[PDB]
């Protein structure tokens, strides 16, 4: 399906996410690292809502599709992919309810109170290793040697720490013999804040 | 109410037969199978335990009843491997955890590679020391790294080249002097 | 004023008869009080017009739990008019099955939004606007006649 | 406010990148904590055509 | 038991609307039929709705200037008469038929509404007041009706300047006369004064 | 072609004597499921009517056994055994067989006694505006024959003499009468009032003054 684009946002604040047969407006959540939360259901045809516990008396499902999120917190930082069903099993007053079957191509939700910062890069001196940490937002792309090393190359997705910002790491197997002999340089770049950085490892 | 999915992880072949369980902490017959590759959004495989989706190929069948129910596959194939959740939509609905489905291969022993902090790290005031787990098989590993409630995990997918996967613990941080364990199926010795 | 739809489907057959509930999908006795506990969907009669009965209680007090308890059901007596409601009324039950308790010649049927639901193999009949005298008075409506 | 280029000639670390502050004064302080976070420590030039400074071990 | 609005006078052309209110407060499951009567005319039915369902049927003589609609959480029934004319002067009374039809006639029955048409202004009435007997005369009103309050009202007299005049009295003893003191309670809804 | 006659129009029966009340129609009310809907109805003076018959036969509640029902198809009847003094006013009958429910044409039911004479001088608040009214009253009579003469000076009065009779009363089956005499300010002065009154029941004509 047709969703609204990645948003990053702060805490406290309301986000309005945008979304052929289809009887009901389910949308779900995706915590990245987790399973899958239900957030509320709405039926245009009755006017009716249902909406998850947590999220009772902060989210609304107006009537295209959209969906009201007000008062954030920092565990709404997840994937919000909208499900519009087409064949319901059973309606037991006043809803119609039914497995999920078309989902959206999803929305990511990023809250955090940090606004755009610039990444830090550190050696992981030996395999070897660029330490890319304290960036705001996503994305990031690294790069060994302007492309030309990539075999044994590991690049760990991006890990978003306790202080709001994101840490990610960039290793690479490489013989011992070459560390007097070949140069290492680790293209960071960082368009969210338009950093192109080229940090040189050394080895001990 | 909650669904309890088993086994977590699941090592198979291409060509081998699949078997899922999703346990449930209560009577339901309301039960939905989805798939999710890595990057994808879910795909309905299964309503009603029992009735296959339109468009679903032959090999995904599932059966079962009440509290225990079960995902079965013919024969995987290739592009069958995925993460796979059971959801309940009887009542309130409620999705269970994962069921991770990898291509199997001969165990690999992961590496050690301890990584120390720099000393451009030690000007900003913050510490933070890697532990990186390279080219391991299968995915099950737990570190309690030791070395030295603060750390954080990182693992990236089975590469399509050799089907291996990759660990990098690190931690956050109190430090003393500047010098001075894995738990896997690979090694006999931690 | 919707909330008087008595929703209680259920589709144990694997039919998925609901859907023309909500939009038209391909589809290819004396009247007496009826519960709620089976009726899924609006129940029209037609006295010949076409007109939704609500779901109320037992001494005829209007309900809005969609009929959802027991205790809502259908006020469906009335004596052949003029002087009486309607001639008959057509509802689904919970599951799948078409009620009666809308023919006005074997030819011809009276038309109104969910007459394809209630009755699927009417889906080749043209439309005729007919003038019918009940008692001196003129009803002027649309049939579904082949 | 003004796009401020950055250039970084550090040893180790080397590349470029940008802010946006009122003047240059406000948006140096936000260079210098990049730098040091780093553990860029040099000295610092400041090119008045394009707004743009620059940091040199 | 049926509440029912007050008398009116509506000038020829314009519209009225008459409430009708059960005591429950709630609707159930009846038709609540309309029925008036002309001066020394028979009962002359006009129309029917039921308001559980909305359905409405009005007689052919009726048919193109009456309006009955219904407004439920209120609970209240209305009448919209429009076009009207001379012979429309009536009383009004709402009914209470079974839901199933009609036939078995109107079990319950409205006080009535006296709906008065009339080119002439409305004028309040002039009281002057009057074993043994005391009585409470009223004169000068227009258009009717007149409650006062072995009673006996007197039924209104037409004057020669069109107004009206009723009296009413009641036979009191003679042993109560200088003790108890007596107020004849009279309203004319037209005026809407109450003397 | 439907129309349903009252007959008698008028049905004077004195009080413990038996009476009927015909009303026949046109056409036959038999319906279609059966069920001739013929009803029957009494409306007081000042009050709405109410439902005495739904159906010919039943009765309603409420309503004494002194009431029955007969006939069936044209000819209808209400028939009452034992007449009281609580059965007055005009009495319908509706149809509800054919479309639209009409009512009868409606029967006027009604049954010595002495009337007390009183007479009530105009006040001064009338006196100050315009005119002046006196009023002659006769209180619970029987029967409704009276004869009123209004004698300013002694001389007989007319033209402004209107008088006004009530319903016969369901309590005591007696009536009332109220006789007013309009008069100018100044044609009131020019006098020093009397209302001759003669009835059945008394052996002379009473006067008061
Ligand atoms: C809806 O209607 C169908 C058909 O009228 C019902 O099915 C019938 O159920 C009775 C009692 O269980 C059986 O004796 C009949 O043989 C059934 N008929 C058929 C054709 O199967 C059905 O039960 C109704 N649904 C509900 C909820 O009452
Ligand atoms: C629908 O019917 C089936 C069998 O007839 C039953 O198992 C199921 O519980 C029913 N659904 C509901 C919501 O009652
Ligand atoms: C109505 O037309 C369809 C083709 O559009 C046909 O398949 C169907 O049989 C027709 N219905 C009847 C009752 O013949």
């Amino acid at each position: 399906l047709e969703q609204s684009g990645a948003e990053v946002k702060t805490p406290g604040s309301s986000v309005r996410v945008s979304c052929f047969n289809s009887y009901s407006i389910n949308w779900v959540r995706q915590a990245p690292g987790h399973g899958l939360e239900w957030v509320g259901t709405f039926i245009p045809m009755f006017g009716t809502s249902k909406y998850a516990q947590k999220f009772q008396g902060r989210v609304t499902i107006t009537a295209t599709a959209y969906m009201d999120l007000n008062s954030l917190r920092s565990d709404d930082t997840a994937f919000y992919y909208c499900v519009r069903p087409e064949t319901p099993r059973y309606c037991s007053g006043g809803f119609c309810y039914g497995e999920f079957d078309n989902w959206g191509q999803g929305t990511l939700v990023t809250v955090s109170s940090a606004s755009t910062k610039g990444p830090s890069v550190f050696p992981l001196a030996p395999a070897l290793g660029c330490l890319v940490k304290d960036y705001f937002p996503e994305p990031v792309t690294v790069s060994w040697n302007s492309g030309a090393l990539t075999s044994g190359v590991h690049t760990f997705p991006a890990v978003l720490q306790s202080s709001g910002l994101y840490s990610l790491s960039s290793v690479v197997t490489v013989p011992s013999s070459s560390l007097g002999t070949q140069t290492y340089i680790c293209n960071v770049n960082h368009k969210p804040s338009n950093t192109k950085v080229d940090k040189k490892v050394e080895p001990k | 109410l909650t669904l309890t999915q088993s086994p977590g992880t699941l090592s198979l072949s291409p060509g081998k037969r699949a078997t899922l369980s999703c346990r449930a902490s209560q009577s339901v017959s309301y039960l939905a199978w989805y798939q999710q590759k890595p990057g994808q959004a879910p795909r309905l495989l299964i309503y009603g335990a029992s009735n296959r989706a339109t468009g679903i190929p032959h090999r995904f069948s599932g059966s079962g009843s009440g509290t225990d129910f079960t995902l079965t596959i013919s024969r995987l194939e290739p592009e069958d491997f995925a993460v796979y959740y059971c959801q309940q939509y009887g009542s309130s609905p409620t999705f269970g955890q994962g069921t991770r489905v990898d291509i199997k291969r001969t165990v690999a022993a992961p590496s050690v590679f301890i990584f120390p902090p720099s000393d451009e790290q030690l000007k900003s005031g913050t510490a933070s020391v890697v532990c990186l787990l390279n080219n391991f098989y299968p995915r099950e590993a737990k570190v309690q790294w030791k070395v030295d409630g603060n750390s954080q995990e990182s693992v990236t997918e089975q590469d399509s080249k050799d089907s291996t996967y990759s660990l990098s613990s690190t931690l956050t941080l109190d430090y003393e002097k500047h010098k001075v364990e894995v738990t896997h199926q690979g090694l006999s010795s931690p | 004023h919707i909330n008087r739809t008595a929703l209680n489907c259920n589709d144990s057959l694997q039919t998925g008869f609901i859907t023309s509930l909500f939009y038209a999908k391909n589809v290819d006795r004396p009247c007496d009080v009826v519960s709620a506990r089976t009726v899924c969907g609006p129940v029209y009669c037609f006295t010949p017009s076409p007109v939704v009965v609500g779901t109320t209680d037992k001494l005829g007090i209007p309900t809005y739990n969609w009929g959802e308890n027991e205790t809502d059901v259908f006020m469906l007596e009335s004596l052949r008019p003029p002087t009486g409601g309607w001639f008959g009324c057509t509802w689904m039950n919970s599951t799948g099955f078409t009620k009666t308790c809308p023919w006005i010649t074997p030819r011809c049927l009276v038309d109104y939004p969910y007459r394809l639901w209630h009755y699927p193999c009417t889906v080749n009949f043209t439309l005729h606007k007919v003038r019918m005298f009940v008692g001196g008075i003129e009803h002027r409506f649309d049939a579904a006649c082949n | 406010v003004t796009t401020y280029k950055l250039v970084i000639n550090g040893k180790t670390l080397k590349g470029e990148t940008t802010t946006k502050a009122v003047d240059a004064e406000t948006a140096e302080k936000a260079f210098k904590q990049y730098a040091n976070d780093n553990g860029v420590d040099g000295v610092w030039t400041y090119d008045d055509a394009t707004k743009t400074f620059t940091v040199t071990e």
